[PDB]
């Protein structure tokens, strides 16, 4: 909770976290990490589990930094991306869901992840 | 070692119609933990889940959802996800919780269960709540009122006909006006999971709320039945029954809806809602709110 806490004391709370775990900090941690059949279509955001065999799906709120750290939500409409909504990411990422979901972007046509998914 | 692979245990008729006293509930494995892949409510939530896939439970369009202890102390609600990831993906969920928490509800309510104002009425209520006073264990164990008085008024008032409920108790975290309730339902059990059966904890379920008494309960009696059930049945922690999860989601069953007034309830509508096949109750826009 002390990245917690330092995202507070900041304009750019994304710029803020990544900083922070790229010098080292502990990614923040209790992401709800779901159980699935690894199955899925493997797009990044979706409103059921979606994992594929080289990825997990967490809560979209856990992961979400804005949700978790209780402050504005950048999106224009206000309305949060991930929040009740579930989040694929990759396997090999999953030492900090948090960094990655704001470290990436979907695909504004395929919405897979665009560099692990995105073919267009 | 079949068991091993269901969700849980549910309490048999076997032991509903025994006649005991209220006696100390000692588990063989008490406080045993298993390791988890993800929080352990991540496996008791989804075996909870597993189990009310074989009751009939109603499923409409829009269905409405109240998740009561939804909060943990690190601030998220893994039980909700998983309701998220099991229910309908138009199911309405409300959780709630003393503390604060961010969940993937639809409304997200902070406080005392008794400021959640539940303006119509629900198809399914969840309830992990568990207070920790009831841990200062002194002298007889007697039926508790705490968030029980709450619950048994919400299941009287605010409940659709053919809905259900799923309520945690434990040994010392109980109700007798809780367990009479249940007689209002088709049916009921408590259901204990494999991911959690080192603990006495287990969830009330009534399945299809009938809003008539259709067996007379006597709760005190009744738990010490359920006591002594969880007292003479071996149970070994496993998550097993997570290990296939392909047909993990709620069933849609696209349950309709009803208004009828009471006088109309005939055999035919008290048969369809202990099928299942039917809820009655309004059709409005749900209104949950803080008081
Ligand atoms: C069954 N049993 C009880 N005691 C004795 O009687 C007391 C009351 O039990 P009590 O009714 O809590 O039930 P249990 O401890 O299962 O609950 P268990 O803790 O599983 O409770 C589970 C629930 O606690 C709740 N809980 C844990 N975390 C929190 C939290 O952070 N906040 C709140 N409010 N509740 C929490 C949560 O619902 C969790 O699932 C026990 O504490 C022992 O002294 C037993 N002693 C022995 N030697 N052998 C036993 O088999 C035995
Ligand atoms: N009267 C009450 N109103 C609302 N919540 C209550 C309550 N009494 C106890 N609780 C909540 O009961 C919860 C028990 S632990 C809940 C764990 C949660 N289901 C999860 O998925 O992790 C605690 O969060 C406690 O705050
Ligand atoms: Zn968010
Ligand atoms: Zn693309």
């Amino acid at each position: 909770s002390s990245v917690l806490s330092l995202v507070n004391f900041t304009v750019d709370p994304q710029k803020a976290y990544l900083d922070f775990v790229n010098a080292g900090g502990a990614p923040l941690t209790n992401c709800v990490k779901m159980l699935t059949p690894k199955t899925g279509t493997g797009i990044a955001i979706s409103v059921k589990p979606e994992s594929t065999a080289d990825q997990e799906t967490y809560g979209g709120a856990s992961v979400c930094l804005y949700c978790r750290a209780h402050i504005e939500h950048p999106d224009v409409s206000g309305v949060c991306k991930y929040k009740g909504k579930f989040v694929q990411i990759p396997a090999q990422c999953v030492r900090d869901p948090v960094g990655f979901c704001l470290s990436n972007t979907p695909c504004n046509v395929c919405q897979y992840w665009i560099g692990y998914g995105c073919n267009c | 070692a079949s068991a091993d692979w269901k969700p849980g245990h549910a309490m048999p008729s076997l032991f509903k119609v025994q006649n005991v006293n209220l006696e100390r509930c000692e588990l063989a494995n008490y406080k045993q933990s298993i390791p988890m892949p993800v929080h352990m409510n991540i496996a008791k939530y989804m075996q909870l889940c597993q189990y009310l896939n074989t009751c009939t439970l109603a499923v409409p369009a829009n269905m409405r959802v109240i998740h009561f202890g939804a909060g943990s102390d690190k601030g998220i609600a893994p039980g909700t996800s998983v309701l998220r990831q099991w229910l309908p993906t138009d199911a309405i969920i409300i959780d709630n919780d003393l503390n604060e928490f961010v969940s993937d509800a639809d409304i997200t309510l902070f406080g005392d269960c008794v400021t959640v104002r539940v303006g119509q009425q629900v198809d399914l209520v969840i309830s992990d709540m568990y207070d920790p006073t009831t841990k200062n264990v002194t002298g007889s164990n007697e039926s508790k009122a705490l968030f029980f008085t709450y619950l048994c008024n919400l299941i009287n008032n605010n409940l659709a006909l053919g809905g259900s409920v799923a309520i945690k108790i434990t040994e010392h975290s109980w109700s007798v006006e809780l367990y009479e309730l249940m007689g209002k339902f088709a049916w009921w059990t408590v259901f204990c999971t494999n991911a959690n059966a080192s603990s006495s904890e287990g969830f009330l379920l009534g399945i299809n709320y009938l809003g008539t008494i259709k067996e007379n309960i006597d709760g005190g009696a009744m738990h010490a039945n359920y006591i002594f059930w969880r007292n003479s049945t071996p149970m070994n922690l496993s998550t097993y029954s997570l290990f296939d999860l392909s047909k993990f989601q709620l069933k849609l069953k696209g349950t309709p809806v009803l208004q009828l007034k009471e006088s109309q309830i005939n055999e035919l509508v008290i048969s369809l809602l202990s099928q299942g096949k039917l809820l009655i109750r309004d059709n409005d826009t749900l209104s949950v709110s803080t008081d």
